[PDB]
């Protein structure tokens, strides 16, 4: 757990440097794009059970062998452990975008995830297509590009904010692949 | 590192909660105060050697005994190390200001200071001397604006209550 600003002082400390005008200028843009970043986190959080039921159901309609006996989303305990897991990934994605930095996700979610997954037997190949659908959903909710749900914002550009959510989802894939 | 955004996420995380409105209302406060603390940060980052010098000199003008044999500024390698600690501390006050949270001063400068200065016979009074002088030098249109001066002045009061 670090954010956008402590990232810059962690980096300045190592070089035994006070925070420089240019670094200080990277931080002003994040001050400038602060109201949009809250809107981006608001749209994920307000459609959060949606992103997750569709992620998990997408995975399933693409691999029915998951709800077969011995498939890891077979029994209800199991269907539920996986919606629960997708609910945890999205929450740390939401946290990371709030911080403007990935470390809470890395430390508090992604550390140990592939390993633990090997032991329980849960299929990391099907885990990655849940996370990819989630990404596709999150990216388009902060872009107000969702098929069924459009909101009214003052217009402007949020593609930068879309790129880092995709990037937090990509981190998750990378760590279990 | 304690900041506004770290302290809401850890708490939400503790509760296993998604972020809500109180968490978005909190981060907006950080953005309302960013201007005034980055202003102070810029000013100390720009002319820091000048203020650390001033500040160093002040402990020795108050505590000349440090120069005595057996004491912490008996020679120049030592005196040089005192001015380097006032820069270390002022680089941490510049860091506290950018982050808008005392976490940098807490982790890297305050934690364990008390054990290190006791073992190595460095008086906390002498470091307090420096920070009071640095704190009270500030002239609040001259050196920076008023509200950045609030940030500077009490970023330093936080250090003084830590040593006393
Ligand atoms: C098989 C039965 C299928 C399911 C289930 C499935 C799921 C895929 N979702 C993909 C993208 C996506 N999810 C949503 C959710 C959504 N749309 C809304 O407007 C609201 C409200 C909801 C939540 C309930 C969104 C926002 C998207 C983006 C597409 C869009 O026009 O909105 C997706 C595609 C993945 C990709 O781009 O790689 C699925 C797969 N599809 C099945 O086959
Ligand atoms: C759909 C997403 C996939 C799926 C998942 C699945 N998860 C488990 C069990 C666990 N997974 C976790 C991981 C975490 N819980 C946390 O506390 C956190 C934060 C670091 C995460 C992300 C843990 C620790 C477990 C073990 C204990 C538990 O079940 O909660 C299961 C259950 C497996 C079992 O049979 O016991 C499942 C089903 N299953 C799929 O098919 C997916 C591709
Ligand atoms: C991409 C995210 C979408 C987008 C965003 C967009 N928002 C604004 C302007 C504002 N954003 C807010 C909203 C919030 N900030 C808060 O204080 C809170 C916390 C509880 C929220 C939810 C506010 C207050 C404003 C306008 C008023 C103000 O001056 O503060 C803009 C306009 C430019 C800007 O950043 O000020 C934009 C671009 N717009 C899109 O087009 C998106 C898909
Ligand atoms: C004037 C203020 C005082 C002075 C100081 C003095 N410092 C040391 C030794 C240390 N001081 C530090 C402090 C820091 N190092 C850091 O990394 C940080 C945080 C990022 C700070 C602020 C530490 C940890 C030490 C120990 C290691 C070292 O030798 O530098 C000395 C040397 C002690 C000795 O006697 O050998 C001195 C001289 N001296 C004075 O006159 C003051 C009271
Ligand atoms: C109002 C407090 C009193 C006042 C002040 C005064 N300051 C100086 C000169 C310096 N004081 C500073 C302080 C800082 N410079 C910075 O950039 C920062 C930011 C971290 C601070 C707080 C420094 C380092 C100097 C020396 C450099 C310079 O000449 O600018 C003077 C000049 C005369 C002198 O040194 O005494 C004055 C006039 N004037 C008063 O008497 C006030 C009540």
């Amino acid at each position: 757990m670090l954010d956008a600003f402590s990232r810059v002082v962690v980096n300045s400390d190592s070089k035994a440097a006070y925070v420089s005008g240019s670094d200080l200028q990277a931080l002003k843009t994040f001050i400038n794009d602060g109201n949009k970043r809250l809107d981006a986190v608001n749209y994920i959080v307000s459609n959060s059970s949606c992103i997750v039921s569709d992620a998990i159901s997408g995975m399933i309609c693409e691999n029915p062998g998951l709800i077969t006996p011995g498939g890891n989303c077979y029994t209800n305990r199991r269907m539920a452990a996986c919606l629960r897991d997708g609910e945890i990934i999205l929450r740390y994605v939401s946290y990371a975008l709030l911080a403007g930095d990935a470390s809470v996700l890395e430390d508090r979610c992604l550390n140990g995830l592939k390993e633990t997954y090997i032991a329980l037997g849960v299929p990391t190949n099907s885990t990655v297509r849940a996370v990819s659908i989630m990404k596709a959903a999150a990216v388009c909710f902060i872009s107000n590009t969702a098929s069924q749900r459009k909101v009214e914002v003052i217009e402007g550009d949020c593609s930068a904010l879309a790129s880092e959510v995709a990037s937090y989802c990509d981190r998750v894939v990378a760590a279990v692949s | 590192m304690k900041s506004v955004i770290t302290t809401t996420i850890s708490a939400a995380d503790a509760a296993g909660r998604y972020p809500s409105t109180s968490d978005l209302q909190s981060v907006q406060g950080n953005i309302q105060r960013a201007a005034a603390r980055l202003e102070a940060a810029e000013k100390l980052g720009s002319n820091h050697e000048a203020v650390v010098k001033e500040a160093g000199d002040a402990c020795f003008s108050k505590y000349g005994y440090n120069k005595n044999p057996g004491e912490a500024g008996e020679n120049q390698e030592k005196i040089n190390k005192c001015y380097r600690d006032i820069d270390h501390y002022m680089r941490l006050i510049n860091y506290t200001l950018v982050v808008g949270g005392t976490g940098p001063l807490d982790e890297w400068g305050i934690a364990g200071a008390r054990e290190v200065y006791r073992t190595l016979n460095l008086p906390s009074a002498a470091y307090i001397a420096a920070f009071v002088f640095t704190r009270d030098r500030l002239c609040i249109p001259r050196d920076m604006s008023a509200q950045a001066g609030v940030e500077f002045c009490t970023a330093l009061d936080y250090l003084i209550n830590s040593l006393s």
